[PDB]
């Protein structure tokens, strides 16, 4: 019938019981302009919609409604790469015409792929601080935790730029002979940043290989969050159906989170813990749904979501819920940034707990696990000692602590300092780790089994 | 019957629904999705649907089946990986071509076309029977019969029919009991509501220790069987790795491993790793796997699916306890069960009461731990079973005094620490000596005392060394090292030896990561024999530095204790350790003089 | 020995005064501001839900 | 700036650290100063 | 009328308004299962009940309700000592009824049968540390505040069992010539832990002296709050009518805080900070109202509540509010527990607001108040002196502090370390005290009169 | 209407005066450090720290004893109830420092003694009942010493009521109405000349 | 304010307003917020705390004819003794500067105890000629 109300951007339509869940409605406004909307809820002789398009143009009773009859599904095809899309599907290149071979649920309730084969072979980044410390295996969801007051967007662009030199690094490792695709999902991203991102892919030559779904925050909130979900589904098509390897970079998770809070405020749902919802977890798990190695056991979808800590803490709702769903984390420091070490990653609270499983032989060493353990322990002591120097004085310090102070500086300025376009192989990165480690003799190193130590010292 | 009033979230509300209970099984819509009516507010019933809604229409019919939502406990439980309400995942891979079925499918609880071996029990014609009695068995482990098929509670009468040994189907009769008229015919499986406990004749205190195998766990306090245990986390503490280590090392009859709302990658890890692992006693086909029955639920499955997880798993453990088997239940993470209770709270849109957590949260936790425990088996034959629960926790409320961690530490009886910072630096599983207690220690240690170990005396002194170490640690930081006496240096120095050998645990099982309880006592015996000598020398005159040079050879050995194996000295302790006690004495006499 | 004592007393005095003035009141100011924020979250949460 | 939620456990222990430190180093100081006075008098003579 | 609905713990019944408040109703289920509840709220043709057992498994048109016509009361008798009850006052004997001589309402009494008279006679717990330094008196409440780094129930058991072995020692001293009784309430205890308490009373012979009311961790939150009210009324009967001094042991108050916090003081209503009600005070105050000296003037109920501090916190609402109503506290610590000290009781953060003044003279000597000044002082100095030893050594350590260093050790290892079933009278406790002070000369015990000191040294 | 020997006055309504004065008159405590170092005022407002039975109840009992004011009104806002018992028993054995007789201190004291266990109405009404009574004695031309123990408890009586009813309390979980209520209470007390033609001087401290 | 701007307007007068105490006024707003269907924002005080304070501060400045004015010195006592508490923080932003009084001075017996460590007034080269 007609709009009962509009409260914020959300619309209450008083209509009949033929729409399904996540079924599209088409709002006919008397301005000669159609807007589209998706049912958040269907309820008795009413629907709660948030409109994807516009935000005004509403009338009280001069509105007319009609149901689209079709629930939101993605047209996914063999060629989706080398094209620029928006999640709203607007023409900026492509967007409404993108080819189709299947229509797939965003929900991902039919196919739902999930590992049942262990995180297999190594994935390269050419960053020592990612590969050595945490290590990445196919099908892994390891997150990059960044901060605000520092550019989180810049750390996403370095990962983008060095990505796709990565496929050659894997080629070298052998047992990877299949296509590489990047599926890039932008949500809450600025117009200037968007252009940057486009640039990174282009310079490597991965533009041809990448599919972009773009949303900005001037598009309605519900749309913004659907945009990466559509993109993961497209990734899933590539991964399962034509047995390709997909790395999907999903930025910005804070932005996904921002939407969640706004949505719900007079529905059955209502925002819970700390002003961020109590069902915030489910929303993150839908993104995690389409992650792991795919069925048939070739190809994988690997996922590195980009998360920003807004006050530089893990106790805040956005980093806290996420890190639990993840299987370790990578920690970005403000202090290495200010000094001018790029990319600035502190390894102290960084671990990925499937490091053992991720690494294997023939592409990574057996010493690899051992090597990470050594760097943490010394790096940790060095930090602890620098703090005591400050208050009490150098009467507390000892000779061992001097080795440690010296070890902090060598680690920060050699291991963590590298290019934005300077890619490496995994074997080199372990060789440089060793160099730093040479300053403690064998008897003060005990984070490696002594058997392994004698070989590589 | 009913008409769908709202579909809101993955939560569905349906009108015209009366005569329905709060445990009633209901099928939602005309796609017939699996559901359960959790609560009812008026004519409108609030139903959680354990599959997602991606095109569920309003006004479609909802049919109450006229019975509760239960799970089948019967044949086919082991060597199989299941979902939160149990439907063969393995069958689903092949048929549905997907890891779990599409929304709007229903698959049967067990394989229906698979036929099983019935053996008749000790209850024949005209013998009286009651719940938890063994009417028969199936075989689901090679060396043993791991599964006793028992009569459900509140089932009684005298037997008209016992089926003789042979192959039957699980839907076909093997038992009939007559009570109040014909009570029913019974089949190989039985249904039991999973949200509801399985009764016990009586509980008898945990007093039987049985390995954990991990070096640290065995050391601070003894290992326990029939106990209840909290181990911290943060989902970056090598929680998966110790779980796999834990499965191999426990020598219990049966294990239930429950992934509450896990990664999917973690579920791959265990499903793949278990058949490669050799059972310590004597192997079986695909050894560890065959003795494990798995409920493997991911977090990416709805909130409904994750809440049935913890429940069905404990119900398999309680049946097994009643069967006459000692069970290890490993739950990872109990904080993910609690995370789920929050999600249902947000979806239902109820007010919090527990720091951003629902009203029912404290009570639900408390109820879970009580179902677990050491007991004398339910039934008239009387057998021994126990369930030891090892439960992982992690924060979930942004606080260090969070509702999940606080209410669980109350109901738990063994508490062994774990620090995130140590674990990353390489000391997993980690342990915090001042943030630990165990109530079972007193009886268990006395058990190890009688078998050979001098165990009680050692345990108190290990903690003591570590206590003084914390006090020392603050002085050491501030003033420095240049002020501590000879005695104090030793305290730190023996503390190093314990930190090195127990807290660190090298490998899955490589570097002899498996320590038996008797080996652990020997590892400890070597350090404290050294401590007392070491304390006497400084006191009788001998510089810290001088004493360190002169100890030399015996110190390197005790340092090297973890690579060594007890299977080449005796079979559980090392001849090398016995020789170590003589060497200590000899060294000491030279060095003092 | 007297001369080494002479040196050490100056250092040691600096430290007692340094913990006293800079560290302890910084620690008071921080602990209070975050306690009050923390409490505000628990109470406002209840108030929004109740309303 | 300072953490949004739960610095308090940490800050509690920071508070404790500070406070123990002041007491002990004032005792260490107290012993040095006490001995020094006696030595000063020996020396003048 | 039939059940309208159940939303969480709270149950909505459409049943008519003619029942009174506190009125027991019976839920008649079609499953042959009868469950009882007490009306939380009675309203106009609806009632809200929380059910004593279960909350789910009821229907809305196959479960029907009946009103008993009798409100929540306990059948009170003195044949209840030596008998095992649950948390409704029903037996778990598996034999004969409770037995009545009166029916007393449980709410903090209908009539309030107490008077306010200052304490004047010692009550003894059979452990030196509690009794000398922070004495217990008739009608005075001093809780044991312990933490989840302790085996808090196990310590709780030691206090309780050693009680009433005191009564023959007091009898020779002539402080108690009228009987001892124990009322024990378990709230939120484990099946195994519950068993330990019981076995400890059998061994001591204290089973005959106690009645146990049991609430299990798996029984409803409303069942749990009913549990101490049963124990105190039963104590009030013994105390008032037959003149017994009755010592009531309530472990664990922390579970009690949990039940209220969860529902029955946060039903839908707004609670204060950290989810723990602001009227949690008001509830605590009900328990304290039914405690104290009663008519007879040989009758009192002395109370030892056990509160377990979540993580050892001093900013959490639970120890702070409770702590205002009670007259001091005994603080237990983690530090002593590690060292191998049992029971690990420290008397320095602890306080008993009225020491000598609370207790009497006639069954305790006059020296108790004086001795407590010396033991407290030395103990304080003693903590500090040990930290100093560590740094300075013993080549420049102070003489006064050197004796205090040794004093810290003995105070722990003999005055605070005792057996499991080792019982010590108050006279005895006093003698041990002087023995520890005997090492110091008179010139370092200068805060005491030469007459008293010359006699007692 | 008809009048009696007593009169009623609502508990939250304070009794009236011709005008209030600035006090310049001390307490009659005679506590030497109290008088000399930071002089006692009668017609004043005074905050004293406590923590319960580490001295604070002790000084309130001392204050009662040394004092020899025309009236003294003793308010237990919500105390431990051992302490209330103690106040009652000690006072008639004690002696007034003006050398009066007939259960000395107790004769000059009128006691509103609520322990925190006793109903919440009685706790909240306690300060109110004391101030109105005291204020009337100010109109009678009597210098009153008003002893309250404790306002921390008293703020708590209010917070309890607030959560039960289902209104929102404000800062630190303690109510909105709190601040205006604390404030009214201290400003009510002070030195005044009584209502009516005689103009007798009283004080409430 | 109405009294003060009327004198200032009509007969072109500088009126100086001493408004004590700002938190006492906050206190009352706080009680008719609890009593309203309003939710309190920052630290138990009104989420419309801005509109209140701002009503006072709009009236201040030169009034028509520019020989009449209303000049304000408002007086604030810090309810929790913190300069992070919302009351001083909004108030300070809306006003032009602040004058700080420090407790350590007061005790020492300095008069006036005006500690000039944060005391600054924005118009300093725009308040002089």
């Amino acid at each position: 019938n007609t709009v009962s109300g509009v409260n914020g951007p959300l619309v209450i339509l008083e209509k009949v019981k033929f729409p399904r869940y996540n079924e599209i409605v088409n709002l006919t406004l008397p301005d000669g302009t159609v807007r589209q909307g998706q049912v958040l809820e269907i309820r008795g002789d009413r629907a709660i919609v948030q409109v994807f398009e516009g935000t005004s143009g509403i009338d009280v009773k001069k509105t007319t409604v009609e149901f689209t009859g079709e629930s939101l599904r993605i047209p996914v095809s063999e060629d989706m790469l080398g094209r620029i899309f928006d999640g709203s599907g607007r023409p900026i290149d492509n967007g409404p015409k993108v080819f189709a071979e299947d229509y797939l649920d965003i929900n991902g309730s039919p196919i739902n792929p999930y590992a049942r084969i262990y995180p297999e072979e190594m994935i390269s980044t050419g960053v020592s601080a990612i590969d050595t410390m945490n290590s990445i295996a196919r099908g892994q969801k390891i997150p990059i935790f960044s901060a605000s007051g520092l550019p989180h967007n810049e750390i996403a662009a370095q990962i983008c730029r060095q990505a796709g030199l990565v496929r050659p690094t894997k080629d070298v490792h052998d047992g990877h002979e299949e296509n590489f695709s990047i599926v890039f999902a932008a949500m809450g991203v600025n117009l200037e940043t968007a252009r940057f991102f486009k640039q990174d892919f282009e310079e490597n030559g991965s533009l041809e290989r990448t599919s972009l779904f773009l949303n900005l925050a001037n598009d309605p909130t519900i749309e913004r969050i659907i945009t990466p979900r559509l993109a993961l589904t497209t990734a899933e098509y590539l991964a399962y159906q034509t047995e390709r390897h997909v790395l999907t970079i999903l930025t910005d998770m804070s932005s996904y989170a921002d939407a969640l809070r706004e949505v719900s405020a007079a529905r059955e749902e209502v925002p819970g813990r700390r002003g961020y919802p109590g069902y915030m977890y489910t929303d993150l798990s839908t993104i995690y749904e389409r992650a792991g190695r795919v069925e048939g056991r070739n190809g994988s979808i690997t996922q590195i979501p980009i998360l920003t800590m807004p006050n530089d803490d893990i106790t805040h709702p956005i980093p806290d819920l996420t890190g639990y769903i993840t299987e370790g984390q990578i920690f970005v420091d403000r202090q290495l940034h200010n000094k001018g070490i790029y990319p600035p990653i502190n390894v102290l609270p960084s671990l990925s707990r499937l490091m053992k499983s991720a690494i294997g032989e023939g592409m990574t060493r057996k010493d690899h696990g051992d090597v990470s353990n050594q760097l943490y322990a010394k790096y940790a002591i060095g930090k602890d000692a620098a703090a005591m120097k400050a208050v009490v004085g150098e009467e507390a310090l000892s000779i061992e602590d001097k080795l440690s102070l010296e070890f902090l500086e060598k680690f920060e300025k050699t291991f963590i300092t590298q290019g934005a376009y300077e890619d490496r192989t995994v074997f080199e990165s372990l060789d440089q780790a060793w160099s730093l480690l040479r300053i403690y003799p064998k008897e003060m190193l005990n984070r490696i089994s002594p058997k392994i130590l004698d070989e590589f010292y | 019957y009913g008409a769908i009033y709202s579909v809101s979230g993955p939560v569905v509300i349906a009108e015209n629904m009366i005569g329905c209970a709060m445990y009633e099984l209901v099928k939602v819509g005309h796609d017939n999705l699996v559901g359960e009516v959790i609560r009812i507010d008026g004519d409108k019933a609030t139903i959680q649907v354990y599959e997602e809604t991606a095109g569920l229409t309003v006004g479609d019919p909802v049919l109450r089946t006229g019975k509760p939502l239960s799970v089948e406990l019967g044949p086919g439980l082991m060597e199989t990986i299941y979902d939160g309400i149990q439907r063969p995942l393995k069958a689903i891979k092949e048929e549905s071509q997907s890891i779990y079925i599409p929304r709007g499918i229903d698959t049967p609880a067990l394989d229906r076309t698979i036929k099983w071996q019935f053996t008749p029990g000790k209850f024949q014609v005209g013998d009286h029977i009651s719940g938890g009695d063994i009417y028969g068995s199936v075989f689901e482990n090679s060396l043993i019969s791991s599964h006793k098929i028992l009569l459900p509670p509140r089932s009684r009468g005298t037997i008209t029919w016992i089926a003789p040994a042979g192959e039957y189907t699980l839907d076909e009769k093997i038992l009939e009991v007559e009570f109040d008229g014909k009570k029913s015919d019974f089949t190989l499986y039985h249904t039991w509501p999973v949200r509801v406990p399985r009764p016990v004749t009586e509980k008898l205190s945990a007093d039987y220790p049985l390995l954990t195998g991990q070096r640290v766990l065995d050391a601070l306090f003894p290992c326990v069987q029939g106990g209840t245990t909290c181990i911290p986390g943060a989902f970056g503490c090598g929680k998966t790795v110790i779980s796999q280590s834990l499965s191999k090392y426990s020598n219990s009859d049966a294990i239930i491993y429950v992934g509450c709302g896990e990664r999917g990658n973690e579920m791959a890890e265990v499903l793949m790793e278990f058949p490669e692992l050799y059972t310590e006693m004597s192997g079986t086909k695909e050894p560890i796997m065959k003795r494990t029955t798995l409920v493997a639920n991911t977090s990416n499955m709805p909130v409904a699916a994750r809440e049935a997880s913890i429940y069905t798993g404990i119900t398999l453990a309680e049946y097994f306890r009643d069967q006459g088997k000692n069970v290890s239940m490993i739950a990872d993470s109990s904080s993910r069960w609690a995370e789920a209770l929050r999600e249902i709270s947000g979806r239902l849109g109820e007010m919090p009461a527990d720091q951003g957590f629902p009203a029912y949260l404290g009570a639900k936790l408390a109820s879970f731990y009580e179902r677990a425990g050491k007991a004398v088996a339910l039934g008239s034959p009387d057998r021994t079973g126990s369930v030891s629960i090892v439960a992982a926790v992690s924060p979930a409320g942004g606080d260090f005094s969070d509702p999940v961690t606080t209410a669980t530490l109350g109901i738990t009886q063994v508490f062994w620490g774990l620090d995130k910072k140590l674990a990353q630096r390489k000391h997993f599983p980690s342990i915090n000596t001042s943030v630990s207690y165990s109530k079972y220690t007193n009886v268990l240690n006395k058990f190890y005392d009688s078998n050979y170990p001098e165990f009680p005396v050692l345990r108190d002194r290990m903690k003591e060394i570590l206590s003084n170490a914390e006090e020392l640690e603050q002085v050491v930081q501030l003033v420095g090292k240049s002020a501590l006496s000879d005695s104090d240096k030793i305290t730190l120095d023996v503390a190093t030896l314990i930190k090195e050998d127990f807290l660190q645990q090298n490998g899955y099982s490589t570097y002899d990561a498996f320590c038996p309880i008797w080996k652990t006592f020997d590892m400890m015996r070597a350090f404290i024999s050294y401590h007392d000598e070491a304390q006497k020398a400084v006191a009788n005159g001998a510089n810290w530095s001088k004493l360190a040079d002169s100890t030399g050879d015996v110190k390197h050995a005790v340092s090297s204790s973890k690579f060594f194996e007890p299977s080449r000295g005796e079979k559980e302790v090392h001849g090398e350790f016995e020789k170590l006690l003589s060497t200590m004495q000899e060294r000491f006499a030279e060095s003092t003089d | 020995a007297f001369i080494i004592l002479d040196e050490v007393i100056k250092v040691t005095n600096r430290r007692v005064n340094a913990i006293e003035h800079v560290i302890i009141p910084r620690t008071e100011n921080t602990i209070a501001y975050i306690n009050s924020e923390l409490d505000e979250l628990d109470r406002e949460e209840f108030y929004r839900l109740k309303k | 700036v300072f953490p949004t939620r739960m610095t308090l456990g940490l800050m509690k222990t920071k508070l404790k650290g500070a406070n123990q430190g002041y007491s002990l180093l004032k005792r260490k100081s107290e012993a040095l100063t006490k001995r020094f006075r006696d030595i000063t008098k020996r020396i003048d003579d």
